[PDB]
DNA sequence: AGCCGTAGGTACCTACGGCT
DNA sequence: AGCCGTAGGTACCTACGGCT
């Protein structure tokens, strides 16, 4: 991809590829990260809910397209864990609600169209601090220390347990029928 | 450093995160104020910037970048799109936002760039805004805790079904359409006056909704189910006539659309459906819409064909008759509620009663307060020269302070008004003059403790406001409802 | 209908246009080295209190104000003006301090202005200082609802300091950033020499000091650009060769030459190799890092000289960067080509009608308060016969006639005595108003000393220099190699 | 041309064309207008200038290609002044110095390609009021009875006097020899 | 060439629900 | 269908002069 600034190590085992919002947070993630083992895909903001979508449509996605090249295993059937560029993905949304949400639509892409990214623990959650509309708002050593240096940084590391239970929350969640959503919010929601 | 997370767990906190912030504090009105949060936030930064309608028009970038920065952490586009919205007079029925300049079409062009276009209050917009600063409602801490904002307005007429609410969030959406204020206002009156009054007996006040765009409505059904349950389907027709143009040949002259179509592309559609001749008997087709003229859409008919059928046709294959559907869904309590026409007015009129009775005992702490400071004055002026010995004798403004409390029987806040009055305040007619107020502030008072006392003084009171912005700002039904 | 001849409504349209883009928009004010929408956004900072010690601002307001009241333009030149001035590799004394995403040397932009917050530097302070103490001329802005100055105090040398660059019509300007403790050398150095020549001021200015660093080959074209106000200066990248083990070696790159893109410039690089244009790399990296600054590795393969492949880098791309000096100001409102000299004597000129100015608004502003005091001091002499005239006075009116005549008082000093409040009668207050007027008949005297010696005077701007020298001034950044 | 609001009628005789800098200007434009009489093609900002700019460019030009196919007379050699959709094309730029240097590059554009254009009368200059940044800072209805209005617009028709002074006017201020344009500016300037 | 820095100007991606 | 309206996100035309 274009937009995505890759690190010098072409050894998988100790390289990191972080997933941002644009480039207002991307700008800011290029300049403090360590390029040697760090990569930066800038994203544009709420992506294609793969759920809702046919396929058609997810594989012209230029946003789809561009973490799929720049991951190099692959999709689907034709998932190949030994071809991954990087063994962690680190996903590092804006600290607000709309981060939260670009977080589940990423999360429902690596679910279903590359689980064993997921089932092998590739796949991280940065933890930037809040107060910060967009990392864009953070200077660049900011971002660095609190978020992406691995000597004070706190990574959550995505776990699957129960596969039967993600298959009916991606599709509850994500999926086409709204019904099951609202009833979900109803029984969850704790309102002022 | 690294701790496991579910993927279960997380995809249900981080939606249910997104859900809710979508539901109560975005896509969703108020039922008290009928607005959304960046609305609200606009009208406010109006009001704090003094953007009043005998003002001067104030720049669009400004008042965008003060409510960018002081209340609504998102993006400019969002903001100022709201703003030009609250400026149109073919979306809102009463419009909130006075503008000059390029402010879009009914045609779906855009506003002029923000730095193009200016903007102020409408009149109406003071009464949302009205008694805010009266302790009415209720302020909050603004998203990064440097600013105060208002959690509601007071909203002293029933905006919420005035200009109506559009909005998709998660899980649901809402869909009211807009309303006459005449009609609104004598609604709630009636309502006040008759607690257990029905739906049906309110629908002899308000007919049915009542759009910018004017238009017609085909039958009641629609309307009285959605009054009813807060769900229904209201079938909106453009006007139109049959009308000659010459050498015996007709035309379909059409001068009113309905509500949220746009125009131009009402007009390629059926363009479209001529070309593809799913349609006969259309010759030719021109928008003549002008500033002097009005919305003007001309369909020539072919000589000899029936242009009722053509029209009949029209209504059937395109916007020109459109549906509106009601799903009257607002926050009541801060969560989302479907809600019928009694209810949503049950919540507005309970929302003036709890504005009207803040107002008058913030009036009356606030007339008692200058009461205390008057008698502390008076005693000042009637012991004048003692009081001035007594502070220059004194070192300090505490030694004052304390001098004049223990020597006068004075509170704290009588003797720091004393230490505070300038020079002038000595002058022959001053003593009278505070005399003249205190005097009508003891009547106030007293007319204060009575509405307070007596809800039906209160209840009263908001009849006769309510009254008042209906005779100011009520105006006639633009929107026809025909028989089905 | 009237008629409009072709010619001459391009002459009038044409002439229009160059003129203002010449005068309001391209080029820089010899006296603060400021463009138009620069000298409105310091003034936006600065009218809205944005100082350094108060909190960042966002940007979307600067921008929103400034735009309104001063700069009827487009918002993304305003932005990107404000954007710039940030930036420690555009800006030699950076005059904006920015909070976030600002861009970077790879070309990056800053930011959505939505996400970025900005004040006051603490030099730009100085740019700003006594503003309001009628050193400068102000005017009307754009549509007549507002007033902007014509141009700022500017207490350091801003145009040779920052440098500028711009495209007008008919014309451009090109003008290096300074090092700004050789510059107040050069200008001290004037003060006690009108007759001071360029080779004489060299010795306090060597040469051009970018924000950047490198190196700049050679004294001569140094010398015709401060001489004539052209002349064209090689720029080179600061590259050491080193061992990298196994007898191999590579060339580290650690600073750049003055507005090259470093991406760019590796690209450039990526490209010769792999066309075969250059001989011998082996492997290209930017290993730059906040923690380690800039840093750019070519690896040579084994065995190649690697002195010969960095002559062919210098040859072959912006590794080696010439700037072409252009120093075009306006000089009294007209551009002008001017010499490394000229450009020190019209800001000295303007030091010393701001330092006078601001001498003569002080003294008036003293003199005025002095006035006020006496009249409070008269008031607390006779306070019982001020309290009793005031109280045999019906209105405020006959109150400030019946002062004037029992006490010789002017107006304003009896409406200062009608407004002072109770409190000001306790002994601590009255104290304090004998002690402000006691302060301000010496404060009034130094003034009246100054506007008596021209010397004095003088003497003063160059007091005033030497402090921002002494707090501001830095080390030199660009080495110049003969 | 897309952008290109038409009118009604389709006898050039009585149409006119308005020029405008763009979608700012282009909306109260369009909204003020006579729609019978009056057409609207909105530009985008600075136009290409044809004095130094190469023929395949001035030919690929987005903006140059819809003001030609919006006329309909072709240009150069193909120019048909009978093929002319409307008898008045009206430069209508923003009352600002940007907009009088738009209408210096509009005026180029039609002397060197549609000069015959010119010659026939058909090209005029509108007079929009002077305290406005932009047409889209007015009002419509301002805007149609300043300046659209033939009842009270004062319209200034483009006349071409002598040829050969025109030729060395436009190659003097619009070509690429920056000298002799300097060389005007410093004869010409008045300044403070 | 094509870059530098103030200027004039504009167009599409995405989520979300309901219509039907 | 694709549109309604608040949200997350971004790219490229043009003029102008002087240097390569
Ligand atoms: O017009 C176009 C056409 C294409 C295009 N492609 C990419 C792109 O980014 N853009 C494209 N565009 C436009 C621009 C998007 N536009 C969105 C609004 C933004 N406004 C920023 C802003 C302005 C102000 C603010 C805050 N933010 O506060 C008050 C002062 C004014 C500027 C960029
Ligand atoms: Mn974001
Ligand atoms: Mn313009
Ligand atoms: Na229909």
């Amino acid at each position: 991809p274009g937009k995505l600034a890759d690190c010098s190590s072409k050894s998988p085992e100790e390289c990191e590829i972080f997933l941002v919002e644009g480039d207002s947070a991307g700008g800011s993630t290029k300049s403090g990260r360590d390029s040697r083992t760090q990569a930066i895909l800038p994203l544009r903001g709420k992506i294609l809910n793969v759920e809702k979508a046919r396929l058609d449509r997810i594989l012209n996605n230029n946003e789809i397209r561009q973490m799929i090249t720049a991951f190099g295993t692959g999709i689907g059937g034709d998932f190949d864990l030994a071809k991954a560029r990087y063994h962690k993905i680190v996903i590092m949304t804006d600290a607000d609600v709309d981060g939260a949400h670009i977080r589940t639509l990423l999360l429902t892409f690596f679910y279903r169209f590359m689980r064993p990214l997921i089932e092998a623990g590739y796949v991280y959650i940065a933890q930037p601090p809040t107060g910060y509309k967009g990392l864009g708002e953070m200077n660049a050593d900011q971002l660095w220390e609190t978020t992406m240096n691995p000597e004070h940084r706190a990574l959550l590391q995505v776990k699957l347990e129960d596969a039967i239970e993600a298959d009916q929350t991606f599709e509850m969640l994500m999926g086409d029928v709204v019904e099951n959503r609202r009833q979900f919010i109803e029984d969850n929601a704790v309102y002022a | 450093r690294i701790n496991e997370r579910n993927i279960t767990s997380e995809m249900r906190e981080s939606f249910l995160d997104y859900a809710m912030s979508v539901i109560v504090a975005r896509a969703l009105p108020d039922v008290r104020d009928g607005l959304k949060p960046v609305h609200r936030r606009i009208l406010y930064g109006l009001n704090e910037q003094g953007m009043t309608p005998d003002k001067s028009y104030k720049k669009s970038a400004r008042i965008v970048g003060d409510v960018m920065g002081k209340y609504h952490p998102h993006g400019d586009s969002s903001i100022y799109e709201a703003m030009v919205r609250m400026a149109q007079d073919f979306s809102y029925r009463y419009p909130l936002v006075d503008g000059q300049g390029n402010f879009g079409s009914m045609d779906g062009d855009g506003a002029a760039a923000m730095r193009f276009t200016e903007a102020r209050m409408t009149k109406i917009t003071l009464e949302l805004l009205r008694d805010i600063n009266k302790d009415t409602i209720d302020f909050i801490d603004n998203y990064d805790g440097n600013e105060r904002e208002p959690s509601v307005l007071p909203a002293r007429f029933p905006n919420l079904l005035a200009n109506g609410a559009s909005g998709i969030a998660v899980g649901m959406a809402t869909n009211i359409p807009p309303h006459n204020l005449t009609e609104l206002i004598n609604g709630v009156l009636s309502l006040s006056k008759n607690p257990d009054i029905s739906i049906a007996e309110l629908m002899e006040d308000i007919e049915g909704p009542d759009f910018p765009t004017a238009g017609l409505i085909l039958g009641k059904s629609g309307i009285r189910r959605a009054y009813e349950t807060g769900r229904g389907s209201i079938q909106m027709r453009s006007r139109a006539v049959i009308e000659e143009r010459g050498g015996g040949r007709q035309r379909i002259v059409v001068t009113e659309i309905p509500f949220q179509v746009n125009k131009a592309r009402m007009i390629e559609k059926i363009a479209e459906l001529v070309r593809d001749k799913k349609i006969d008997g259309i010759t030719d087709l021109r928008d003549e819409t002008s500033l002097r003229t009005g919305v003007r859409v001309v369909i020539d008919v072919r000589k000899d064909a029936n242009a009722s059928v053509i029209l009949n046709n029209l209504y059937k294959q395109t916007p020109l008759q459109t549906s509106f559907g009601v799903n009257m869904i607002a926050l009541v309590n801060g969560r989302p509620k479907l809600i019928n026409l009694k209810e949503a007015l049950v919540h507005y009129l309970e929302h003036q009663k709890t504005v009207v009775r803040r107002r008058t005992q913030y009036n009356l702490r606030k007339a008692k307060d200058r009461a205390h400071i008057l008698e502390g004055l008076r005693i000042a002026l009637d012991h004048i020269d003692e009081i001035i010995s007594t502070i220059r004798e004194s070192d300090t403004d505490k030694v004052a302070m304390e001098s004049l409390q223990q020597r006068f029987k004075l509170s704290e806040k009588q003797a720091q008004a004393i230490l505070d009055m300038r020079l002038r305040r000595l002058t022959g007619l001053e003593r009278d003059k505070i005399e003249a107020e205190y005097n009508e502030l003891l009547n106030y008072i007293s007319e204060l403790e009575t509405i307070l006392a007596d809800e039906e003084v209160l209840l009263q009171l908001v009849r006769d406001e309510l009254t008042e912005i209906r005779d100011r700002f009520g105006d006639d039904r633009r929107t026809e409802i025909q028989l089905g």
